[PDB]
């Protein structure tokens, strides 16, 4: 396992249990009744998912596709944005986006 | 700037950080860009005067001087798009890209 950075979600990395990122006033929660929310921006943000499964987590692959998951891995929600074989991040910036990037193509080791 | 990430297009500029955890990546005052407790450093001191760490839009970290002069340069690079330089909490500094998606809650949709 990876350790956790507050405004980081990377490839391999689960969200769960109204586990979430945190940057300044901005906050992406997956959130215990399966809608994965983004607090913040100036509307904010949502999955639009509540009920629609039990114990849901997120989930970014090596694909960079994030990914809800209920606990039987009946697919919630996706971001649909599968690319190219590698490691990806998630980034809740400081700025209110939510971004996605990969694959990594540098690395100082 | 955000306090561990570095966007296409920004500037870590002359003694500025990127920080996670024990790792603390300066730009520093000699030109020297030096990941403290990484082991790893751009072996750039007294190159210049000023130096500030950018990346391209197709994922390039460049040390410039205070005249724009390259300086030292990741070689690596991908297509034209958003990048960003991650400092991972295990203590390497990471290039990814490009963005693959982004959540705005900026705008409703
Ligand atoms: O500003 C973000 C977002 O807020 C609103 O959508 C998010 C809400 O969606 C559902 O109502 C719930 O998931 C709710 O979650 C809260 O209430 C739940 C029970 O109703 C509870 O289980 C959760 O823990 C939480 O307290 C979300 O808050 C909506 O205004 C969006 O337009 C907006 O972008
Ligand atoms: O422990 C990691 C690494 O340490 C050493 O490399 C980093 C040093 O490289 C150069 O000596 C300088 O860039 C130095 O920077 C300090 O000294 C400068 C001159 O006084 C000053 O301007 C800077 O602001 C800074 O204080 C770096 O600290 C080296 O021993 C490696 O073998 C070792 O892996």
């Amino acid at each position: 396992n990876i350790p956790f950075t507050d405004n980081l979600l990377f490839s391999g990395q689960v969200l769960y249990g109204d586990g979430r990122l945190t940057a300044k006033n901005h906050q992406l929660v997956m959130q215990g009744d399966c809608n994965l929310v983004l607090y913040g921006g100036k509307y904010g943000w949502q999955s639009n998912t509540h009920g629609n499964g039990e114990h849901c987590f997120l989930r970014l692959n090596h694909k960079g596709e994030l990914i809800i998951k209920d606990d039987d891995f009946k697919t919630i929600w996706s971001s649909n944005s599968s690319s190219k074989q590698g490691d990806y991040v998630l980034i809740l910036r400081d700025d209110g986006f939510a971004v996605i990037y990969g694959p990594a193509i540098w690395e100082t080791s | 700037l955000g306090t561990n990430y570095l966007l296409s297009g920004q500037t870590l500029n002359t003694d500025g950080h990127l920080k996670n955890g024990d790792f603390d990546l300066v730009m520093q005052n000699d030109c020297n860009l030096v990941l403290y407790n990484g082991n790893w450093q751009s072996n750039t001191a007294n190159n210049g005067r000023d130096c500030k760490l950018t990346l391209t839009d197709y994922g390039e970290l460049v040390i410039k001087n205070g005249d724009g002069s390259t300086v030292w340069r990741s070689r690596a690079k991908s297509v034209k798009g958003n990048y960003a330089a991650v400092l991972h909490p295990d203590g390497r500094l990471v290039v990814f890209g490009p963005s693959v998606f982004k959540i705005d809650p900026w705008v409703p949709g």
